[PDB]
RNA sequence: UAUUAAUCUAGAGUGUGGUAGGGAGUUUUGGAAUUUCAUGUGGAGCGGUGAAAUGCGUAGAUAUAUGAAGGAACACCAGUGGCGAAGGCGAAAACUUAGGCCAUUACUGACGCUUAGGCUUGAAAGUGUGGGGAGCAAAUAGGAUUAGAUACCCUAGUAGUCCACACCGUAAACGAUAGAUACUAGCUGUCGGGGCGAUCCCCUCGGUAGUGAAGUUAACACAUUAAGUAUCUCGCCUGG
């Protein structure tokens, strides 16, 4: 099991909340962070660990089943330098970014990953190209 | 007459009421105590001389000014 | 409500000033509970208000509604001696909720008791008190703190999904 | 004077232990409004009370807007009892 | 500013009376020219800070 | 490969072979510098002075000028940087 | 994402329980100090300045002692401080009243952030009416200084500074830094609530400061109270 001691808060926008958490942990060399858990945030973490930027992401629930928090860690090498270099969100609240498949972006000439949630949850840019279907663009991660 | 004692502690003494935990000030319950905090020249001594914390200093100041109005203490030397 | 008047009357003679206090009591106080009174005595006040260097001191610890003040405050100047009068409403004085709080009252008693033991040792009858420990710092921490230390509301969480947990 | 909050809450409660609903706050708010208009009319130079009075009026208006948006029928019930509209 | 002469010596009395007069002269010179509330508060804070820093190292 | 005896106030990045130890005690300090000197002496064929040695020959004394006090005080010589106007 | 039909409490509020405040308005009260007047003593200057001169004084000034009247502001306390959204708040009391911090096994169940237009407040000066006027002093008069002085100095001096009711709505109204939300080393202070129980000190939750790395900046510098990593909303900028 895993216990905590501190209150867990989150910003209302679920993509940039994670991005701020990730960037601060990367810059400060921190390892364990916490945030509130949402299915969109859970799903985006699902595609990241298959692509390999973070190691683990653990979501827990209360004894009443009314609140859940996901606690993820970053993948630092032995010399303590991260795998994430920079994250940037495109479709911020207010101005939502919609690009068709033909205009699907390529992040850092394919080195980075672009998060696109077309119709079956989040999916990396390359597999989105494979399926020839596009849609919502969440964030740039490299 | 002569000063009761020196600053056996650091450069400061100690807030009396805090140790006794008096928690309450009435002008006819520790009247003789308040004349101590007052300087000989009928003037409210500052922290460096009086030794109380800010709250008890503020509490004593209000009580002493209240006592000054009830005409129980002098107001100035001359 | 609970008020507290501190009357000042001329120093003519004690019984007749007591009668003046009784008159001042039964006339005003529109609605009132028991009006217990004390008699601090004759004192030579510092500044001679109205060139008066004496006075009988009375203290009233009544309690009642807010209307008990208006007539008395007016009757006072319309009255005789009554050099001064102060209605110190103790619900606004510098510290009243703590004084009513029971735990703080009991807490104050042990400190009174305990502080007195230290002062005794300092001023020993005749044997020299080498420590002269009073204002100075104490010994090791108050173990009771370490023992009775609070426990934060440590929310327990239950695992649901996993994958790649280096653990 | 400080309104006997207990009696007004006991009157406006829909069911016991419901000391934090929307109806009890607006019922309490109207009482605070009544007292503050009296106090401010007497004084006419206290502006902190004026700021508080305006804030309480706005909070009551916003609370009534929410309770009108959801379950409008109970909003009608509350308004006829409280007589706050006019 | 009552100071007893004690009639034992004279100098010592003036050694205490000098002190009484300096703190007296401070307020006497303070209450000679009219300053705005902002300048008066500024000068009040200035005197306390000057005295403080000196007291910090006096030990 | 500079080696150093960090004493709680050092940046670990600059040093390579960090040797967590004291630096304010004239006994701990003296023991460790000689220990590194011992590695040199041992390879230099000289008989060791403190390394690989028993208790009786390691005993050392505390220099002059209850327990020893390795406390940092003297805080009063750090007032606010001269300012004011 | 938007719409609709519903559930939940973690956001935000409410209640209970602890609790700190120069928060505000209305009505009374008090003492120093100045001025004027009244009564004594007294006998030649006082006053003012860089130096003086207008000025006051044998009609007895300055000074000293007592008393009376009146107006304005509230020494010390008073701060390596407190409160309020800002302007601001410091003699004492009563009444009315605003917000805030801590703990909540309680309650509603997203009711929240920003805000064009609108409303409220908003230093001092200024206005209108009626009072008040001790001290101070724009305008003004005189004496100085000066090449000249409509200025800096001095002696007088009205409006004004004060109160009530009506306006005016500007300030370097400054933290020269809009509000809200989440995260990001540490150290030293200080204040409040809570936990222990002599203080002192330890821990927790907040407010107010100093130092300080990553980080940011053109640099100065900011640095958990950001000018750092980011979002929402409003206002504003486009050479002199
Ligand atoms: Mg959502
Ligand atoms: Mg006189
Ligand atoms: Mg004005
Ligand atoms: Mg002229
Ligand atoms: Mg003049
Ligand atoms: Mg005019
Ligand atoms: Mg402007
Ligand atoms: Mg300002
Ligand atoms: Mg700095
Ligand atoms: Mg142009
Ligand atoms: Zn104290």
């Amino acid at each position: 099991m895993i216990t905590t001691t501190k209150p867990i808060k989150a910003h209302f926008d679920p993509v940039a909340d994670l991005l701020t958490k990730i960037n601060n942990a990367r810059k400060a060399k921190l390892m364990t962070v916490t945030t509130i858990a949402s299915k969109l945030k859970i799903a985006i973490l699902e595609i990241l660990v298959k692509e390999g930027y973070l190691a683990n992401f653990q979501v827990l629930e209360n004894k009443s089943k009314t609140k859940r928090i996901v606690t993820f860690n970053l993948k630092y090498t032995q010399r303590r330098i991260p795998s994430i270099n920079g994250v940037k969100q495109i479709s911020k609240p207010g101005l939502r970014i919609y690009r068709p498949f033909e205009k699907l972006p390529l992040v850092l000439n394919g080195l980075g990953i672009a998060i696109i949630s077309t119709s079956d949850g989040v999916m990396t840019d390359k597999v989105a190209r494979l399926k020839k279907i596009g849609g919502e663009i969440l964030a740039y991660v490299w | 007459k002569r000063m009761v004692r020196p600053l056996f502690k650091r450069s400061k003494k100690y807030c009396r009421f805090c140790a006794i935990g008096q928690l309450r000030i009435d002008l006819i319950d520790d009247l003789e105590a308040l004349k101590r905090f007052l300087s000989p020249y009928a003037k409210i001594n500052p922290r460096r001389i009086t030794g109380n914390c800010q709250m008890h200093q503020r509490h004593v100041a209000k009580a002493l000014k209240r006592a000054r109005y009830l005409a129980l203490v002098p107001f100035v030397k001359d | 409500m609970q008020y507290n008047i501190i009357l000042l009357v001329d120093g003519s003679l004690s019984l007749e000033q007591a009668n003046q206090v009784n008159e001042k009591q039964q006339q005003t106080l529109t609605n009132v509970e028991g009006l217990q009174t004390e008699y601090l005595g004759l004192k030579e006040l510092a500044y001679p208000i109205k060139k008066q260097l004496s006075a009988h001191y009375y203290r009233w610890k009544f309690s009642g509604d807010n209307q008990s003040t208006k007539d008395f405050k007016r009757t006072a100047n319309i009255n005789k001696q009554v050099l001064r009068e102060l209605i110190i409403n103790l619900e606004r004085e510098y510290g009243y909720l703590a004084s009513i709080n029971p735990k703080k009252q009991q807490l104050a008693l042990q400190k009174r008791a305990k502080y007195d033991e230290i002062i005794a040792r300092e001023n020993n009858p005749e044997n020299p008190d080498v420590p002269v420990t009073s204002g100075l710092a104490s010994t090791q921490p108050r173990l009771s703190r370490t023992e009775k230390a609070q426990k934060p509301k440590e929310e327990l969480w239950d695992v649901v999904q996993k994958m790649g947990n280096f653990d | 004077m400080q309104i006997d909050k207990n009696g007004i809450i006991k009157s406006a409660q829909l069911h016991d232990k419901d000391v934090g609903s929307i109806q009890v706050q607006v019922s309490l708010l109207t009482s605070q409004i009544k007292q503050l208009t009296d106090h401010l009319l007497a004084n006419k130079k206290d502006f902190i009370s004026k700021r508080g009075l305006y804030a309480k009026v706005s909070k009551r208006k916003r609370l009534l807007k929410y309770l009108k948006h959801n379950d409008l029928e109970a909003y009608r019930n509350l308004v006829k009892t409280l007589n706050l509209r006019g | 500013p009552k100071i007893e002469v004690k009639n034992d010596d004279l100098e010592l009395a003036l050694k205490k009376f000098k002190r009484v007069s300096l703190e007296i002269r401070r307020l006497a010179q303070r209450h000679e020219y009219h300053l705005r509330k902002g300048m008066r508060l500024r000068e009040k804070r200035k005197i306390a800070q000057k005295k403080r820093r000196k007291f910090r190292n006096m030990v | 490969p500079v080696v150093a005896l960090c004493n709680t106030n050092t940046n670990p990045e600059l040093v390579d072979f960090i040797i967590p130890a004291n630096n304010h005690q004239p006994q701990s300090t003296c023991l460790l510098m000689n220990l590194l000197a011992d590695a040199v002496a041992e390879a230099k064929a000289m008989p060791t002075m403190f390394a690989y040695k028993p208790d009786e020959e390691i005993q050392i004394e505390i220099p002059q000028k209850k327990q020893i006090t390795s406390q940092r005080l003297n805080i009063t010589r750090n007032p606010e940087v001269l300012t004011r106007e």
